[PDB]
């Protein structure tokens, strides 16, 4: 046979404070199979390799609690057969690789008395606790129905008045989230609801 | 909810959104490959998660004593990293502006909230000169790749002074 | 080897104020043309002053007193009268005249995106003096580098600091001429509130299919951006029109990308302008955005 | 503490030309990753060159060969694959191109009244360097102040000396860049005879009561006639016309201060506008008076 | 009685090798009269007082000849009564008094094919000996008959031709002179002559 | 009838005629009562009615004399006038620069006509400065009242030298 090959490795992070990597076989050639995790935090204190449980105990994911925010990890994950190794080694920065989950429970309203307004509303992602000191930029898109284009406004806080609709034509709304100190990335887009203007 | 511990955060969400900038227009001309390091930054090592924790004292001596190195490792590029990063100005030479004054804006806080202040600490020697214009860009991405660490956990760190005081 | 000299060296004096020369000279110039203070003659500009406002303080000087002073420059010259037919120059002195600088008033910066802070006052009347103007500015425990006005526009200044959003700066004018020094009032402000973003470009106008009386206008927004929320002002006629319609300003108080202008006649041209500044409307309108047009489906 | 260089430290090439860029890495930190020359990686502006360009010289040095260089500016990087899984970078250099300074050609000099001498060239082909512009200038027996062009006005330059008439001058510019130093002809001549006086000002129109068909025409010389005798162009037409007429060039061949303009329409109104420079064609002709109308008697 | 007054004292030149300086007493009380004249050169060699002789020995007038022409001469002239003194002293420089005579023999003739043309041809002044060291420039002014305003041209030489004749009409024509390095002062404008461009 | 000596006998009558207008321009705006001496002038003292026998060294030689003492004398002036007399630029500083070219010119003129040159001179000790900034300007009619005789004299020697080669 031949020694494994590298696996495929990917982090997330939905919220500040835990994160968790997960990894993939690239090959199914080495039939029984285990896998070594660990990770450091590199330097410029014991920083050297820390376990990294598997949770259901068999799943393919680890997860790091309390982990340090602002600081760089590097995750070791290691393929190993009976006839050798393919460590792969992924860097990983929770201020890099956090991505939170789209708002959640997102309407969107007619304004009466303005034929052209509405009032979206939605809450945060239950992955992300209200705290404090990391709150969650929102980004609010809305598009007339059958027409092909997105306009996009940034809110505040956890509402939305459009003032562009389009009168008397239901328009689809969605929004992502990303944190407010724009760390990580913008999440996924939530799923559309739909609203129309009120009519006068 | 003081007055002042409003307007600083503010200033530092705006110094954030301006060096996460410069280091991503950074690595747009000049990539960088790899985690870049230098000895004389401070580790910024304290976790969110346990961070509550941490009260009013702590915050505001570890942010001086961090942003201060920051500060000289930036005015330091400014005069030897070589004309390779000229192209980085004016940009990088308003966040040392800026910089500089937040560091002042901190001590100001700390003479009106009447905190003990830290003794006049021996300032660190100088550090030696580039070996090449490229090696000055290198610890540039060091430098200001840092520099939004530093004040990311500021942001953080007073928005958790303003709900105590 | 002169044979005297005038005390004040290079006087400054209010206009219609007054005035005193002293001329002096030396004894051994004296001695040398066997003259005296009586012998002294004063001429300015070409122009003989006439004896009568000469006055004799002693054998050694002479003086003269002028009164609501209307030039804007004189040129004071001393001769001695040596044989009696010929005039030789004993001294000379410029005497430059003019107004103390006025209180700057009406006092306003600007921070143009891009651009380090600038500052305009309003100049009070003409001083006819060389007037020197300095912006001071500091923040609360460190005074901050002056600006030295340029001759070249007088009322404004561009600063060598970087400008710092969300931080109070205290700033005004100090005026200042060899007739006086005045100070601007201590107006104290935020940056942050004198903003002038430069306008939205990349101004695209729009035919959408359906509803052939709908356009929708997307552009880019300024930087400045990233510090305050933008509100904006969106005109737009039919391409004959001479006047400019405008989107109800509530409809327009955010900060966005892209708006849907509707009611529009069908298949007609439209030209478009867009302006913005701080949602608060503290600060100044930017100017007005390249010239856009469009044509509905 | 760097792992290794890239030499030629900072090269800058011929358009076309071929450049061979090595990458050297330090002995210690090649023992600390368990590497050798045939790990290294070469990326340029994101973009990563193909394996196939390297060339491994030794274990401690790899190189790459760019061929017809066609990019203005080239970011080099050399990065090292240390695990096989992380990249790290060894080095960087800036590749820049472009071509050597054309020879200057159509050099020209003008003495503006009043300034100092100015000259003017045509620079050739875009280099898409820095290239540095100065005027050389030396009369015979000793060699006076350069100027070094400005980046603005790349192809223009005002001396710091003051204008000497009736001295030949030697003069000539030299393009210097990176890639190459190249100098002008060195054409060699007076100022006198590149003087582009200032035009002629006080510009008069007077109605003579005898001889309805005569107006006489004064105006004040520029002060560069003291130097050089004037020749001037004195254009008029009818209030009304669309094209200007000349008085015949013959007429008009000698410095004067006045001209009576003959065989005009009675009761007409006429509007002139003149232009002078010295008396043999050699030099610029001054630009246009200020206009001047009139009416006969 | 009473001392005498100050004379009036006036010099000239109208050429650069003597020059002569005059006198007038003020005032006809002094009966008895006589005069005292000398000069000097004032420096910044006896350079003390020289007489200045009274050239047909009554006349109010006395020359210098052989005068420095750049240096600056102090003249004393001094009138005495049997009762005092009241010395002028004037102040002259050669270079700075100096004034030529009109040019001679000028002539203004027409010019054949030219309706508009004239040639002017004027000589130096008799008390100026052509030399080359001095030229004198030149000035020529030409009017037409009845009209009231002059036109200047500045002519090389001893000759020029006038461009902007007005046809068919008598022109007059006057000249003056002044040392060609502009020493001294302009001269009197010369005897106008006239002349007729010629037909055609 | 030298190439090389038209040119230079019209640089001086061009010379000549910014001297006196800047003679005339300054006693307008800054007039002066009686005649002004410095000590350190030379005295131009030759006639033009005896100057014909003159021949061509003693031209050359008093020229350059008096014409390196009346440069001194401008440049100084440039130096120490005081404010009051800095309205005469830059029509003062043409001055020099073409009087410093005219000098230059002159001992070009030496050599091409092989010359004996005179032995390099000692330089003349300093001018004190003025003792006022009116005291300049008095100096300054001197200095520049004195230098239209020289170049003056000039005109009138050369074309004397003119007449002979
Ligand atoms: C990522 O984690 C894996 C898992 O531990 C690391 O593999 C480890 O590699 C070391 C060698 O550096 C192995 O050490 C052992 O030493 C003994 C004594 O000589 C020898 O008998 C063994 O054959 C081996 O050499 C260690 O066993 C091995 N881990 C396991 C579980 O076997 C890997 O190095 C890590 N990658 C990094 C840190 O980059
Ligand atoms: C202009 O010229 C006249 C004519 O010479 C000058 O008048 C002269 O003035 C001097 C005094 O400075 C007279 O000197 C005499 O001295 C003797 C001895 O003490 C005494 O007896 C006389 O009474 C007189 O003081 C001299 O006589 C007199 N000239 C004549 C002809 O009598 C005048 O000074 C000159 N002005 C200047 C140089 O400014
Ligand atoms: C003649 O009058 C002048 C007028 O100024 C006197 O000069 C002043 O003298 C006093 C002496 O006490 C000094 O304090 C001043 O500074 C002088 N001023 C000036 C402008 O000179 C001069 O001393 C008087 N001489 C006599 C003999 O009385
Ligand atoms: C490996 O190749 C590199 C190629 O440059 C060598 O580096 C050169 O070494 C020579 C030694 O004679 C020097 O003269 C050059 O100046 C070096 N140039 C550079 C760019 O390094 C290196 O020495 C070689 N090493 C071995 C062991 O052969
Ligand atoms: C001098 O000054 C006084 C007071 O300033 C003023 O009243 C007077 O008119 C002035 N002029 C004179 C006295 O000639
Ligand atoms: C005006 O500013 C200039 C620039 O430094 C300075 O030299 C001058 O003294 C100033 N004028 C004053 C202070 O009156
Ligand atoms: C290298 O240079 C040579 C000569 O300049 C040229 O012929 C060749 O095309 C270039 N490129 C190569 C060899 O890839
Ligand atoms: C161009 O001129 C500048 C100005 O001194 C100089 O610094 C630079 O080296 C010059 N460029 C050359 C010589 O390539």
């Amino acid at each position: 046979g031949y020694p494994p090959a590298r696996p495929v490795v990917s982090c997330q992070a939905a919220d500040y404070e835990n994160f968790s990597c997960t990894w993939s076989p690239s090959q199914i050639s080495g039939l029984p199979t285990r896998y070594l995790t660990s990770y450091r935090k590199k330097t410029v204190p014991s920083t050297g390799p820390w376990p990294c449980p598997q949770d259901p105990l068999g799943a393919a994911r680890c997860v790091v609690h309390g982990a340090e925010f602002w600081s760089q990890y590097r995750i070791n994950v290691t393929e190993v057969n009976p006839l050798g190794a393919s460590t792969r080694l992924l860097d990983v920065s929770l201020q890099s690789i956090l991505r939170p989950d789209p708002p959640q429970g997102l309407r969107v309203e007619s304004v009466p008395g303005y034929p052209r307004r509405l009032r979206a509303s939605w809450t945060y992602p239950a992955s992300w606790p209200s705290q404090p000191h990391f709150l969650l930029k929102f980004r609010l898109q809305y598009r007339p129905a059958q027409h092909p284009a997105w306009s996009t406004v940034e809110p505040a806080g956890l509402e939305e008045v459009i003032t562009d609709a389009v009168a008397g034509l239901p328009h689809a709304v969605r929004v992502s989230a990303r944190d407010f100190l724009d760390a990580g990335t913008w999440s996924t887009w939530s799923p559309e609801a739909w609203g129309t203007p009120s009519t006068g | 909810p003081r007055a002042e511990l409003d307007s600083t955060v503010l200033l530092t969400r705006s110094l954030l959104a301006d060096t996460r900038q410069l280091a991503a227009q950074l690595r747009d001309k000049f990539p960088a490959d790899g985690d870049h390091n230098l000895d004389s930054l401070p580790t910024l090592a304290m976790s969110a998660g346990a961070l509550g924790a941490l009260q009013l004292p702590g915050v505001l001596t570890r942010l001086r004593a961090d942003l201060l190195s920051y500060l000289r490792h930036v005015q330091w590029l400014r005069r030897a990293g070589g004309s390779s990063l000229k192209t980085l100005e004016p940009e990088l030479g308003t966040l040392q502006a800026r910089l500089d004054r937040l560091l002042r804006r901190l001590q100001l806080l700390m003479s009106r909230l009447a905190l003990p202040q830290p003794p006049p600490d021996p300032p660190a020697p100088p550090l030696a000169p580039p070996s090449s214009a490229w090696g000055g860009i290198r610890a540039a991405h060091a430098i200001l790749g840092g520099l939004h660490l530093t004040l990311d956990w500021a942001v953080r760190g007073l928005l958790l002074l303003k709900t105590r005081l | 080897d002169p044979c005297g000299y005038i005390s004040p060296e290079s006087p400054v004096v209010q206009l219609h104020s007054n005035f005193t020369a002293v001329c002096v000279l030396k004894e051994k110039c004296m001695d040398y043309f066997h003259v005296n203070a009586n012998y002294i003659v004063w001429k300015t500009n070409h122009f003989t002053i006439p004896k009568e406002q000469y006055t004799i303080i002693n054998r050694t000087a002479s003086s003269v007193t002028f009164t609501d002073i209307a030039s804007l420059n004189i040129q004071l010259t001393c001769n001695i009268l040596t044989f009696g037919q010929l005039e030789q120059n004993v001294y000379g002195i410029t005497i430059i005249s003019g107004l103390p600088p006025e209180k700057p008033k009406n006092l306003s910066c600007i921070v143009n995106e891009g651009k380090k802070m600038r500052c305009e006052w309003d100049g009070g009347r003409e001083t006819h003096l060389e007037t020197n103007f300095t912006l001071k500015s500091e923040w609360a425990t460190h005074k901050f580098a002056d600006c030295k006005a340029k001759r070249d526009t007088p009322t404004s200044c561009t600063v060598d600091y970087s400008t710092v959003y969300f931080v109070n700066i205290e700033v005004w004018v100090e005026a200042e001429n060899a007739l006086g020094k005045v100070t601007s009032d201590h107006i104290n402000f935020d940056p942050v509130y004198k903003v002038k973003p430069n306008p939205p470009h990349n101004l695209s106008v729009i035919n959408s299919e359906e509803l052939s009386s709908i356009l929708k206008l997307t552009w880019t927004n300024p930087s400045i951006k990233s510090v305050i929320i933008l509100k904006y002002n969106i005109q737009y006629r039919t391409k004959d029109a001479s006047t400019w319609s405008q989107i109800p300003p509530e409809d327009t108080a955010s900060t966005r990308s892209s708006f849907t202008v509707q009611d529009l006649k069908p298949f007609t041209e439209y030209v478009f302008r867009i302006r913005c500044m701080k949602e608060d409307g503290k600060g100044y309108w930017s100017d007005w955005s390249e010239e856009a047009s469009g044509i509905t489906y």
